[PDB]
């Protein structure tokens, strides 16, 4: 729950189950730009052509 | 003793959109809008 | 442009590349996302096939470290690194000086 | 990344799960996940095994 991308500590003391930074931070970056790019709406107001 | 790798690059870029990002630094870009 | 056309048959031709002009714009704006996104994955893929390459070219000799340099073990000289630029290099021939260390 | 930092000390077993041969504890487990692990402490260790 903490990130994507966790980590398995088998030390033979305990299971640490620990989640990485860098790689599900570059995820996330990567597809929050990914809607930011695409989620957006048009720049060019139409008109009502027929009735 | 040993043999490295790498790559060129420039001091100064061009940012350009890509499909996860904007405004990524490139090493050139071209105009494609006259 | 000079002497303007009928109204209703002005206000479709507007509309028409209105609508045109919206789907140009998308089309180029994917277009040139796509091909950048592209070009940056090609460069990597190229990057990657090098650094791969040079891998299988070194085998057990040289141990990548997680740089880009490679800690060759054999005094590997300046023909050394011709060898190994060309595609020339042979790791039969040093593996026997550069496998105690 | 993990198989970079691990030169020799870790190997793929071919699940995708690494087989560290020296004893490697939670400092180890907090220095791999930080990536400030070093090879420099424990070549010998693991080349042995
Ligand atoms: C970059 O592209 C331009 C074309 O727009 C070209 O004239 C130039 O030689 C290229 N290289 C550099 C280093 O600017
Ligand atoms: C169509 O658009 C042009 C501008 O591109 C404008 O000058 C013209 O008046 C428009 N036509 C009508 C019928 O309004």
């Amino acid at each position: 729950i903490d990130g994507w991308y966790g980590f398995r500590h088998q030390n033979a003391q305990g299971e640490g189950t620990a989640a990485d930074y860098k790689s599900t931070q570059s995820a996330i970056d990567c597809i929050t730009g990914k809607l930011n790019r695409l989620i957006e709406k048009t720049n060019q107001q139409f008109e009502l052509i027929d009735n | 003793d040993k043999i490295c790798l790498g790559h060129h690059a420039v001091s100064n870029g061009t940012k350009v959109n890509t499909l996860c990002e904007r405004g990524v630094e490139v090493v050139n870009a071209t105009e494609t809008v006259e | 442009e000079f002497t303007e056309v009928e109204k209703q048959i002005g206000n479709v031709i507007n509309w028409t590349r209105d609508s045109i002009t919206e789907v140009w714009s998308y089309n180029a704006e994917l277009l040139v996302a796509m091909e950048n996104q592209h070009t940056i994955d090609l460069a990597d893929s190229e990057m990657d096939k090098l650094y791969e390459r040079v891998k299988r070219q070194l085998r057990e000799n040289a141990e990548e470290d997680g740089t880009g340099c490679f800690e060759i073990f054999h005094k590997c000289d300046d023909d050394c690194m011709a060898s190994i630029r060309n595609n020339t290099y042979d790791h039969s021939k040093y593996r026997e000086e550069a496998m105690q260390n």
